[PDB]
């Protein structure tokens, strides 16, 4: 997977 | 005091890097992610759902000497892809690298979704972006780095990371061995909890320098580089057979392909991502279609300077009294 870390 | 640890990737591609951390006495030792995107230090731990860890080592707060509940403080985040934990806090001894807090917010998950279940090799996360976006409630929590800074020979962290490699989070000095030429100083805007300043801009390959200033974020728990769609687009189509593909979700490309660096300017200064750091592997197995490393930001709302541009620099985060950025090639 590929992470994405707070929107 | 300082502080110095060893990040590693948790797979051949880079996709995210884990660092030891220690948590309470005697020391459990969890291998954290560090994300500069976000502020919250949460743990699998022995309250999470048993059904939800999968091979994730976990933090006891029963076995720690100095564990305490944060009586009535609860926790719930969401990252950018949606995925999310929730649970209740502690505080505790926390040490990295050497350098230690003490009374640091241990946020323990009760619950966390799929995506980190399915992922053995992190064990939580630790947030450096600013105090801010910590999700405690009712009473907001200050991150390790905020909470070590007052005892830090210099209120900095670094973040060299390898590509393919091993790379280092240093905490409280600037080790002047590990960069070549300048470190160029940048500033940053806080107003939405990040790590926020503008790129000058960029070029393709040996192409001409296009100076255009592009707002993002450094986010060390971002695996890619996220851009404007112009231009992500005016790099692919630099490579033979690029394409944006609905299905795949972004830009694919030939595995047969060679890539052209991608470079992005900070002030004057100017950092080159090779090409090779820009591929991203076999979109499943066996596949002859890679996927892209730099893609656009548009469903986003923000451009986000995450593994693959940070990478490629020795990065200064600065938590002065007015905060700014510095990067150096390496």
């Amino acid at each position: 997977s590929l992470f994405h870390x707070t929107p | 005091s300082t502080g110095s640890a060893t990040t590693t990737p948790i797979d051949s591609l880079d996709d995210a890097y884990i660092t030891p951390v220690q948590i309470g006495t005697p020391a459990q030792t969890l291998n954290l992610d560090f994300d500069t995107g976000s502020s919250d230090l949460w743990v699998f731990s022995s309250e999470t759902t048993a059904s939800e860890v999968d091979g994730q080592t976990i933090y006891t707060p029963s076995k720690s000497t100095t564990a305490k509940l944060l009586s009535g403080a609860t926790w719930s985040i969401s990252y950018g892809d949606g995925s999310s934990s929730s649970g209740d806090v502690y505080t505790d001894t926390v040490s990295v690298g050497g350098l230690t807090v003490t009374g640091q917010a241990v946020e323990s998950a009760k619950k966390v979704s799929s995506s980190f279940t399915e992922d053995s090799t992190i064990d939580g996360l630790l947030g450096l972006a600013f105090s801010t976006l910590n999700t405690v409630s009712p009473t907001q929590q200050k991150t390790f780095f905020d909470n070590a800074k007052a005892s830090l020979d210099s209120p900095v962290f670094t973040a060299d990371l390898g590509y393919h490699a091993p790379g280092t989070y240093n905490f409280g000095f600037i080790d002047t061995t590990a960069y070549t030429g300048s470190i160029t100083y940048t500033a940053v805007s806080t107003k939405q909890g990040f790590w926020e300043w503008t790129s000058t801009g960029y070029a393709v390959g040996s192409g001409t320098f296009k100076s255009t200033s592009i707002d993002g974020i450094a986010d060390t728990g971002t695996t890619l580089l996220y851009l404007p769609a112009t231009v992500v687009s005016a790099y692919w189509a630099q490579v033979s057979g690029a394409k944006s593909s609905s299905s795949v979700g972004g830009y694919v490309f030939p595995c047969s392909a060679t890539l052209p660096s991608f470079t992005f300017g900070v002030g004057s200064a100017r950092i080159v991502i090779p090409g090779d750091y820009i591929d991203f592997g076999p979109i499943s197995t066996g596949s002859s279609s890679c996927f892209g490393g730099i893609q656009s930001s548009a469903g986003i709302g923000i451009n986000i300077f995450g593994d693959v541009a940070l990478k490629a620099a020795f990065v200064v985060f600065n938590g002065a009294t007015t905060p700014t950025l510095g990067f150096a090639s390496k």
